[PDB]
């Protein structure tokens, strides 16, 4: 796989691809 | 965190994989 450069609801569209069904927590910086 | 590591730098799917449930 190559690295990635992903910015807002980009990021969250790769954590859906590589999670799957496993789901994920999207937790940014406030 | 992440969500900044991969906006400002780089991140890979590996590290993406840390967030899976």
């Amino acid at each position: 796989f190559v690295n990635q450069h992903l910015c807002g609801s980009h990021l969250v569209e790769a954590l859906y691809l590589v999670c799957g069904e496993r789901g994920f927590f999207y937790t940014p910086k406030t | 965190g992440i969500v900044e590591q991969c906006c400002t730098s780089i991140c890979s799917l590996y590290q993406l994989e840390n967030y899976c449930n």
